[PDB]
């Protein structure tokens, strides 16, 4: 059944101009990805929480290129978001689990139907 | 700031979407097949005097979920509809891709270029220049044969796609 597959910290960046945004925490479950963002404001630390169904989520491997390193991108209308992993190992792990639990999600539905 | 032209590689499996991309990005080409999930490349280039950045999204020609495919498409501004001249089925496959692109982008004049790759394998051709040229004319887009192996027209397709994207931006703003 349902369970926490993987989770960790990441740094978000704006995709078009690659500007650094803020820290976020990602929680991968068997059929969706939860991204928790904590945006500090004058008098009201605002928080942004998004859930991304894996059967709708486009995961892209962003190839390294100076102003960019160890990053991957998430695509889901109307958003495009880029996240940087602490190192190459972490990035590799995220891509592997995102790919594997998506695969598992698909064949799980094939047997069902 | 530098303009950013988002290009999306579209086409059946094996037509050479990656080869074209890598040839353009790093002047390299390997003969061995390597299935693609989804890769994003960016490069600083000079387009008619101006320094700009081109962003290419290279994905699998085979994607399970239509919702995921649409998220790939919706993020682009121009498309390279690639098919291999040595495989007619991949040529037929172009009509659907175009329909999906139009639906998703909701625009008949979306920057789009029809590309017949693997021109260096003339001997194995299966799609005739005329067949392709005709389809392009009826879609009101240009057609161009390339070879990611010998680089024939590799720069041309990306730069011309950039010019159409730059045009739509010129008017739609
Ligand atoms: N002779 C020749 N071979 C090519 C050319 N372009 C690609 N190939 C070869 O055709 C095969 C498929 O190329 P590839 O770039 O992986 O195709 P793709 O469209 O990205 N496939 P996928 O969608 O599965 O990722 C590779 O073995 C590659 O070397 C070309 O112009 N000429
Ligand atoms: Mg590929």
């Amino acid at each position: 059944g349902q369970y926490l597959v993987y989770n960790g910290d990441l740094v978000e960046y704006e995709a078009d101009h690659m500007a650094q945004l803020q820290r976020v925490h990602g929680f991968l479950m068997n059929d969706c990805l939860l991204v928790a963002t904590w945006l500090p404001q004058r008098r009201g630390m605002y928080r942004y929480n998004a859930l991304y169904p894996l059967d709708r989520l486009a995961v892209v491997n962003v190839k390294d290129n100076p102003p960019m390193k160890d990053m991957f991108k998430l695509l889901m209308f109307p958003e495009s978001r880029i996240f940087q992993a602490e190192n190459a190992k972490i990035k590799r792990e995220w891509l592997e689990v995102l790919e594997e639990t998506k695969r598992a999600l698909s064949d799980k539905r094939r047997r069902e139907q | 700031s530098l303009a950013l032209h988002k290009v999306i590689m579209v086409g059946s499996g094996g037509v050479g979407k990656s080869a074209l991309t890598l040839q353009f990005m790093y002047d390299e080409f390997v003969e061995d097949y390597e299935p693609t999930k989804a890769d994003s490349y960016r490069k600083k280039v000079v387009l008619d005097g101006e320094e700009v950045q081109i962003d290419i999204l290279d994905t699998a020609g085979l994607e399970d979920y239509a919702a995921i495919r649409d998220n790939y498409f919706r993020s682009g501004e121009g498309f390279l509809c690639v098919f291999s001249i040595t495989e007619m089925e991949s040529f037929a496959a172009t009509a659907d891709f175009r329909e999906q692109i139009l639906r998703v982008k909701e625009d008949e004049n979306v920057p789009f270029l029809l590309v017949g790759n693997k021109s260096d394998l003339e001997d194995k051709r299966q799609v005739s220049v005329e067949e392709a040229k005709n389809r392009a004319e009826q879609w009101n887009v240009n057609y161009v044969e390339t070879s990611a192996k010998t680089r024939a027209n590799v720069d041309k397709v990306f730069f011309d796609l950039m010019r159409e994207i730059r045009a739509r931006k010129m008017e739609d703003s």
